[PDB]
């Protein structure tokens, strides 16, 4: 029996010779039987001595030195002899002996394992006498300081051992959709609730409830907490409450809070631990939980935004505008919806109506609580008393932008936001069953019955005829090109404008002048990209998850209707694609693909072509071919490791940097000094006690393990790579290449053509 | 070409005045704004030396002074540079000033190893002072605090003498105003304050 | 004879002229301005200063952070990081507050110099600050030669930071423990 | 061939330049480069289907087999000189794109109660 | 003196709540006598808005000293 | 897994059997699959009137055009971009938008759900490092790594990762003399006198071990405990 | 070799392009004929040093089938074909562990695709 | 056979390092031109044909 008591301080100290035979002495000497019972476990049914001896609960190891009669210096001394020379009594007493302090300086005892982890166990059985010289029976130890598990197993048994421990009362499961659900709740099926222990001490009201069945089943009212790996940011371990429900062994939540997790339903599973302590359980639900963390801290801003389906319906309610939904279909939809019914904004539209029908922007005032005041000016939406009245071609204020509606309830009256976006997606999902989206062959094929695709296909083959003429001009921008961009008549001016294959030619090779015919194509691909809004009605169902930025954009409308564009990789070799790519174009001295030139050093080239033909008339060998070397870059999977090796040693810079009750931050090592105010923007001093630096370090993982890592040919690397090279400050990894600016701020700006003469 | 050593000569007795007013060395209008043809018009051009030896007090005491060296010849070692030492200790100054053209020698910098604890004699080369560095944009205006106000700061904020951002000596802008271990600098924000100890 | 060189300086591999709208290091007290982006190949500022008899020197600072802040003081150093990391963090994709970025400038700017991302900068930066806690530097680096080279010196661990106190079954320092006490006063 | 007298030689066929389990994929140009590559050696390695016709001489674990296999109503040229039907795994089915009330949502398919007790896709 | 804030911090309440439903859960006589609330969290709670917990809250300076913080002057949103 | 009355029905009497999200088809970006839908329509739906002029080839390389299977389709009383109007199963009413159907070619894979369920409750414990053992057969357990440990460190979550590493993880014990600085195992230092007064704390087996490998390596501690 | 001396001439002088390792004009591969030759050139040197080790002690100072062991071949191919290991094309004392690849009975597709690959 | 056009660090005199012709046959590192006086030609202006390739003589010669 002993007290308990709390360690503060953590010494190290070189173990000395008294160090090991002050304690635990056990069978010192005993060569036959250097592995006995009275200081392990060697058997799988052995015993120990001076133990309760049991499943390995009761023995905790036990120690023994090693006399030896020989005298051998310890390798971690053995260095201190080696530099403390010098061609000069008192002298050699006081700068070589420190740290020992006047010791002995010799290894006499040695410790053994104690048959709880030992390839190690029949080692130590012949060093009773082992040999004579002094060298063997130093390497005989040095092996076995060198064999043991923290050596160089290394950091891997550092961050499995002490940084990453597994837990029990947990549960691992693939998740599905399901959107009858609420925001801060899960589902859990019968035959994982029917096994998961949870424990809960006995109460007076409930003395019958326990003992007819502490160790209960998961029922209802507890809460979990829920994780999907890896754990990307902060707001990635949201505790919700359980509510179990009769399910094939399979786990549900609503695909609307899927947004904090970034995960789809394409087969991820999600982490589950269960608390079990009363401590442990009611913070859960007071800062864990959904309804405490709404504010995404990272950006700013809200954090449950609308989902795939609502904001596409929240989309086509407000931009259809002409369908008259009777009293018959209106009453029903005003079950989901915890408001009453606006008066009808149409009493006759017709003689041939009797009924009065409602207006489509009046059924989205269902969600708008009376007193919400909101006004947005790029989209001319204008909110007076719970009642939208105005709308003009518009879809920002809706998906995660800087002024929405989302963000504009959460500073309203922030407790009923959670049943605001419930409503609208259970509600806007029963509208947009009533109408029904599908992508049909036409939204493919973009035209009408006829001509209209000629005409297309005509217009996109003189737009591609062009872009290529816009880029053969900016190649004239080469200091090579001087005398010809004068105001001068010359003769070999026609040699120029003639060769379309050697301009070609010059792009692929001498990667220096096609950064300006890539950024060329990209800006005159501006008009070509355009003609989706002539060609194609406005219910075609692309354009509807297009303007409101559900799924795609414009760009993956060209390439599935019109032309898949330009394609251009990082670096490539001894081969490149030339212009007009056909059957035709497939000989040796006339074509980059084989041989470079006849005249040459040629070997390295970076690609770039141009493809005519859609995702719907059909690519050739060749130019599924060209589309098999551009898009192998974001085919490959070793560059995951990289935002992890970054924010793994980016976490501890700010891991421990807190906020203290001085109202300034603080260092948990020293009681430093970071800075003596916080940078914050709201005059609200609640930021106290959190530690600040650690949604810091997320809130830059973030932003690195979703970086756009698409990276550009060769002049910029990647944006991944731009952020790692702006956080290593410190690692200078050599003087090669050192960039200087010279800022032309002088009296040049006084004459005529000041800054162009000066620079 | 002498005219380009006498502009590289003018930039640095035009941005030495420049530093000593931010200093607060009480400075009189006769050196400093001086002209590119003054320094030919009014001083000597015919001097091929560095005969650039100025003295110059305090502006709130007289007893310290400041010597503004300029030796001679270049790589100064122990045997030549007796009387740059001898000169401060015979008339009983405690600060002084030396530029030098090229690097220096060891032997040269053992003799400030014993020499500083009472006078204390620093260095910088006058091949990087041809700008202003107080004047960039980057950097801000500084005010180093007296003993009198940080006592008063280190008992309001409870910090210690070493809870607090460390400031290097060898960083251009600590030695731009002569500090030395011990004191701290207060450090404003294009509007917060944030104080910086020298190590 | 035929490396030698005949116009400008023998250090400067080549020059641009680039022209963007929000430069780093402003005017403040009109229009975007044009500049020169000098590239080099002893010291860095120190020898192309004297090199060009035409100055015209406002606000001229290197690009690199090391030499930046070697020059003009770690407050130009912490001002031209600001401005190098709102720029990649922006291109990266997200929107981040400022918050975050001058907290990162602000830590890695402790000892009046800026140090590496790496375990080898973060024992010299734990070790001017009179910090001795060998134990997180091991979880970092190799534990083989971060216990036995702390061993031979005496040092006095302390738990102090987050892992190290998690380890021994203690609580971090901030949060819901170890800042405040729940105790029974008689008053 | 017809048109020009230049050619001196002819390829057999376009679909014959590429694997056997990517040759048989129909429109393999009209999908992705990124979307026929993850279909072509990760998709049909793992689909169940056909199986040994012998279960009584081989003996190893995970042999999985459906129970009503079914030829694509297609007819690939890569799957008709080659006199095999057993390259094609799985059932057909008439799907329909709908929103089906959020249920689908974040790529996720919804089926049928009363077709899966059929005999479709029962394994 | 008090330099702190005056208001009730979140990482406060949710140590203050554990510990008074810690008691609740190991029979603490209920000196609020409410009726109808039977879970030791919704007790707690009500307890806590009644504010008559014996709980004063001894915050620690960084710097070494410390100061304490009674429940009756403490106020929380 | 919806019944079969709910489905959106036809006027022939098809059921579609599986539906699928249409917003995944501008962002995967896989077209042809409305083509195969619309090719395999074509050619299982009876011509009323020619059951050898229609093209059921799908050639990788040799793909027939829009033009050819907009065509064929129309010639059977379908419409020509495969589409047809389709009722309401809860209602009963009809849609305003038509939705395209077609009988494509769909696989099952490996990974069903009853492969990928584990959980843990207290079972077998690993004899080295006293945690829960990785195996799927037998009890299981997920472990608590290094950034689901930072995620809950930025909440403010200090009791809760308290009993995460420590008591649902290895919870051991530690006996330590107070004068002297060796423990050894009741409580008996024989460096000491034994039992005047020795305190003992509370270590994890993953600290634990971390000793007794320092104290093999030639590393010792000498640690202090407060009251 | 003065044909040889002419063509590193022609390819220092810009001409003749270097010959790059990332083609099949200058790449073959071999399945199971260049390559199960190996494993048994290489076990049949370690039997002819078995073979003299034994006759030099034998002699010194008629089981033909004792002096002859059959054991090495058998237990090496084996071992070989187990663990995947297998000898180096160029280097000698080099073992690369990517020429076996257990074969797949899922479906009748992977193992039409796992007899045709190519590293 | 490996014909190695480099720079010939041995059997200089510190300054001549040019590209020079050596060839690897057996661990030899003979020079190539007393491998073409070793057989056949024997003839210094006869064995310019052998490396024979009409070509620009602006760093090859020397
Ligand atoms: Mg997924
Ligand atoms: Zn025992």
């Amino acid at each position: 029996q002993v007290p308990v008591g709390t360690l503060t301080s953590i010494g190290f100290s070189i173990s000395n010779n008294n160090d090991r035979d002050k304690m635990s002495v056990l069978e010192v000497e005993a060569p036959n039987q250097v592995t006995d019972s009275r200081l392990g476990l060697p058997n799988p049914d052995s015993v120990c001595r001076t133990c309760g001896s049991k499943d390995r609960k009761v023995c905790e190891g036990h120690f023994g030195v090693i006399n030896f009669a020989y005298s051998i210096i310890n390798p971690y001394f053995l260095k201190e002899v080696a530099a403390l020379l010098n061609k000069i009594g008192i002298d050699q007493r006081l700068i070589k002996k420190d740290i020992p302090m006047f010791n002995s300086l010799g290894l006499t005892s040695f410790p053994v394992t104690p048959n709880g982890y030992r390839e190690r166990t029949r080692i130590y059985k012949k060093l009773v006498g082992f040999e004579g010289n002094t060298l063997e029976l130093s390497s005989r130890v040095m092996e076995c300081m060198q064999y043991s598990r923290l050596f160089s197993c290394g950091l891997r048994f550092m961050k499995d051992v002490l940084l990453g421990k597994r837990s029990d009362h947990t549960f691992r499961t693939v998740v599905v959709g399901d959107p009858s659900l609420k925001l801060n709740e899960i589902g859990i099926p019968e035959s994982i609730a029917k096994r998961l222990q949870v424990s809960e001490h006995l109460n007076q009201c409930n003395k019958e409830r326990l003992v007819t069945s502490i160790f209960r089943s998961l029922m209802d009212g507890d809460t979990v907490l829920m994780n999907r790996p890896p754990s990307i940011h902060q707001h990635s371990l949201i505790a919700m409450t359980v509510r179990i429900l009769p399910t094939t062994s399979v786990v549900s939540l609503n695909p609307i809070c899927c947004l904090p997790f970034r995960g789809d339903f394409d087969g991820d599973c999600l982490h589950g631990y269960v608390p079990q302590s009363i401590q442990a359980k009611v913070e859960l639900d007071e800062l864990v939980a959904l309804d405490k963390q709404l504010i995404n801290r990272q950006n700013g801003r809200n954090l449950l935004s609308l989902g795939q389906d609502s904001l596409t319906a929240a989309y086509l309610v407000n931009v259809e505008k002409n369908c008259y939904l009777n009293r018959a279909q209106m009453q029903q939809l005003q079950m989901y919806c915890p408001f009453q019914l606006p008066p009808p904004a149409i009493i006759k539209a017709s003689p041939s109506s009797t009924e009065p029908q409602w207006t489509g922007m009046q059924l989205f005032g269902m969600l708008f609580p009376p007193g919400f005041d909101y006004t947005y000016p790029l989209n001319n939406v204008v909110v007076s008393n719970g009642e939208l009245l105005s709308f003009s071609e518009g879809s920002a204020w809706l998906r995660d932008g800087e002024g929405n509606f989302i963000e504009r309830l959460l500073k309203h009256d922030k407790g009923k936001v959670l049943d605001i976006i419930y409503s609208a997606q259970e509600m806007l999902s029963q509208w947009l069953l009533m109408r029904g989206l599908s992508v049909s062959l036409a939204d493919l094929y973009l035209s009408s019955d006829l001509q209209s695709r000629k005409n297309l296909t005509e217009e996109i083959s003189y737009g591609l005829r062009e872009a290529e003429q816009v880029c053969n001009k900016q190649q004239l921008m080469v200091e090579s090109w001087r005398d010809f961009l004068a105001v001068n008549g010359e003769d070999k001016e026609e040699d120029s404008v003639s060769d379309l294959a050697r301009f070609c030619y010059e792009r692929q090779k001498s990667a220096t002048l096609s950064e300006l015919a890539v950024s060329a194509f990209k800006d005159a691909y501006r008009d070509v990209q355009a003609l989706a809004y002539r060609y194609g009605d406005q219910s075609n169902s692309f354009l509807i998850m297009s303007k409101a930025g559900s799924k795609g954009n414009i760009g993956k409308l060209v390439q599935h209707s019109m032309c898949i564009g330009l394609q251009n990789s990082a670096v490539s070799l001894s081969f490149g694609f030339p212009r007009e790519l056909t059957c035709a174009a497939w000989n040796d001295p006339n074509s980059p693909l084989r041989g470079a030139k006849g005249k040459t050093t040629t070997e390295s080239y970076v690609p770039y072509g141009v493809i005519e033909n859609s995702f719907l008339t059909g690519l050739n060998p060749l130019e599924s071919f060209v589309h098999s070397v551009t898009s192998r870059d974001s085919s490959f999977s070793g560059n995951a490791d990289l935002p992890g090796t970054l924010s793994r040693r980016l976490m501890f810079f700010m891991r421990d940097i807190y906020a203290a009750y001085d109202g300034t931050v603080r260092n948990s090592f020293g009681n430093q000094l970071v800075q003596f105010t916080y940078e914050t923007d709201g005059p609200v001093e609640d930021i106290t006690g959190e530690a600040l630096g650690s949604l810091s370090a997320c809130a830059l993982s973030e932003a690195a393990y979703s970086a756009l890592d698409q990276p550009i040919s060769l002049l910029e690397t990647s944006p991944l790579l731009n952020l790692k090279n702006v956080l290593e400050c410190g690692s200078k990894k050599g003087q090669r290449e050192q960039t200087m600016s010279l800022y032309l701020s002088e009296y040049l700006s006084k004459k005529k053509h000041g800054f162009e003469y000066g620079s | 070409l002498t005219e380009e050593e006498l502009k590289r000569l003018y930039r640095i007795q035009k941005t030495l005045m420049q530093m000593l007013r931010d200093r607060g060395y009480f400075i009189a209008d006769s050196e400093l704004t001086m002209t590119k043809q003054q320094f030919i018009r009014k001083h000597g051009d015919n001097m091929k030396r560095e005969d650039l030896v100025t003295l110059k007090a305090k502006r709130n005491d007289n007893s310290d002074q400041l010597y503004i060296f300029f030796p001679d010849e270049a790589k100064v070692g122990v045997k030549t540079m007796k009387m740059y030492t001898n000169r401060m200790k015979s008339e009983n100054v405690f600060r002084a000033i030396l530029v030098v053209q090229q690097n220096l020698t060891p032997f040269a910098r053992t003799c400030i190893s014993e020499i500083s604890s009472k006078f204390h004699l620093e260095v910088f080369q006058e091949a990087e002072m041809l700008v202003n560095i107080k004047e960039h944009v980057l950097v801000p205006e500084h005010q180093v605090l007296t003993t009198e106000e940080k006592k008063t700061l280190l008992e309001r904020y409870t910090v210690k003498e070493t809870q607090l951002p460390r400031i290097q000596v060898t960083d251009p802008i600590a030695r731009y105003f002569g500090l030395k271990r011990g004191q701290v600098v207060k450090i404003i924000r294009p509007r917060y304050v944030t104080y910086r100890y020298v190590v | 004879l035929l490396d030698s060189p005949v116009k400008g300086d023998q250090g400067i591999k080549k020059v641009n002229i680039l022209w963007t709208d929000r430069p780093k290091a402003p005017k403040r007290n009109l229009k975007v301005t044009m500049y020169g982006d000098r590239g080099k190949r002893t010291a860095l500022l120190e020898t192309c200063l004297p090199i060009m008899d035409m100055i015209d020197w406002g606000r001229s600072h290197p690009d690199n952070i090391r030499q930046c802040c070697s020059v003009y003081g770690i407050d130009a150093g912490r001002s031209i990081f600001v401005a190098n990391l709102e720029s990649a963090v922006s291109d990266t994709g997200k929107e981040i507050l400022r918050e975050h970025l001058l907290l990162v400038a602000d830590s890695l700017s402790v000892t009046g110099e800026f140090v590496a991302l790496n375990a080898k900068g973060w024992s010299k930066q734990r070790q001017v600050e009179s910090t001795p806690a060998p134990f997180t530097q091991a979880c970092f680096s190799s534990p083989s030669q971060c216990f036995l080279k702390a061993a031979k010196e005496g040092v006095r661990d302390d738990l102090q930071g987050s892992i190290d106190a998690l380890a021994w079954g203690k609580v971090p320092g901030f949060g819901t423990g170890d800042q405040f006490e729940i105790i029974i006063s008689p008053k | 061939l017809k048109e020009p007298k230049i050619y001196t030689h002819c390829e057999l066929d376009l679909s014959f330049l590429l694997g056997v389990s990517c040759a048989v994929v129909p429109f393999a140009n009209h999908d992705h480069g990124r979307r026929v590559l993850y279909q072509s050696q990760k998709h049909c390695q793992q689909a169940i289907g056909f199986s040994s016709t012998n279960p009584n001489i081989r003996c190893d674990t995970l042999s999985q087999q459906l129970f009503y296999p079914q030829k694509p109503l297609f007819k690939t040229l890569a799957s008709e000189c080659l006199k095999k039907e057993v390259l094609f795994n799985g059932q057909n089915a008439i799907v329909a794109v709908n929103v089906h009330l959020g249920y689908n949502q974040e790529d996720s398919i919804v089926m049928n109660k009363a077709s899966l007790e059929r005999g479709m896709f029962r394994s | 003196p008090r330099k702190t804030s005056k208001f009730m911090t979140k990482y406060e309440r949710a140590r203050i709540l554990g510990t008074r439903a810690l008691q609740i859960s190991m029979n603490a006589p209920v000196m609020v006598e409410l009726e109808g609330e039977t879970d030791p969290l919704e007790i707690a709670m009500k307890e806590l808005r009644q504010r008559k917990i014996p709980f004063t809250i001894r915050r620690y300076l960084p710097d070494g000293s410390f100061e304490e913080w009674g429940v009756d002057e403490l106020i929380v949103e | 897994l919806e019944e079969q009355q709910n489905f959106p029905f036809t006027i022939q009497g098809i059921v579609p059997d599986i539906v699928i999200n249409p917003h995944a088809f501008p962002s995967r970006q896989t077209p042809g699959q409305l083509l195969e839908a619309a090719l395999s329509k074509g050619i299982a739906c009876p011509i009323q009137k020619a059951y050898t002029k229609l093209t059921r080839h799908a050639t990788p390389f040799s793909t027939p055009g829009v033009t050819e299977i907009t065509e064929q389709l129309h010639r059977a009383g379908f419409s020509r971009w495969g589409n047809e109007r389709v009722y309401n199963g809860r209602s009963g009413e009809m849609m305003r938008s038509m939705i395209f159907m077609g009988p494509t070619f769909y696989q099952r894979l490996v990974h069903m759900s009853e492969d990928k369920v584990k959980f843990r409750n207290t079972g077998p414990v690993h004899p080295l490092t006293r945690q829960p053992v990785a195996d799927r057969k037998r009890f299981g357990g997920i472990k608590f790594g290094e950034m689901e440990r930072d995620c809950l460190i930025a909440h403010g979550a200090s009791a809760n990762l308290h009993e995460r590493l420590f008591t649902l993880s290895d919870s051991s014990q530690m006996h330590i003399c107070r004068k002297c600085k060796t423990y050894a195992n009741g409580p008996y230092c024989r460096v000491c006198v034994s039992s005047d007064h020795v305190v003992r704390v509370y270590v994890p087996y993953g600290a634990k071990l971390l000793c007794q490998e320092l104290f093999s390596m030639g590393i010792t501690l000498n640690f202090d405990t407060k009251l | 070799l003065g044909y040889m001396v002419k063509c590193l001439l022609n390819s220092y002088a810009g001409k003749r392009k270097c010959e790059n390792r990332d083609s099949f004009r200058n790449k073959r591969i071999e399945l199971a004929g260049e390559l199960l030759e190996r494993e048994i050139r290489v076990h049949l040197a370690h039997a002819r040093r078995k073979m003299t080790r034994a006759m030099q002690k034998h002699l010194s100072g008629k089981p033909i089938e004792h002096y002859l062991d059959a054991s090495v071949i058998t237990n090496g191919l084996s071992r070989a074909f187990s663990t995947g290991a297998w000898s180096h094309p160029f280097r000698k004392m080099e073992r690369v562990s990517g020429v076996v690849a257990n074969l797949g009975r899922a479906n009748p597709l992977q193992t039409l695709i796992d007899l045709r690959r190519t590293r | 056979f490996i014909v190695r056009l480099s720079e010939n660090e041995k059997a200089e005199d510190y300054k001549r390092r040019e590209k020079v012709l050596t060839v690897y046959f057996l661990s030899t590192e003979i020079p190539v031109w007393l491998l073409f006086f070793a057989l056949g030609v024997s003839s210094d202006k006869e064995a310019m044909d052998l490396i024979a390739f009409d070509g620009d003589d602006a760093s090859i010669t020397n």
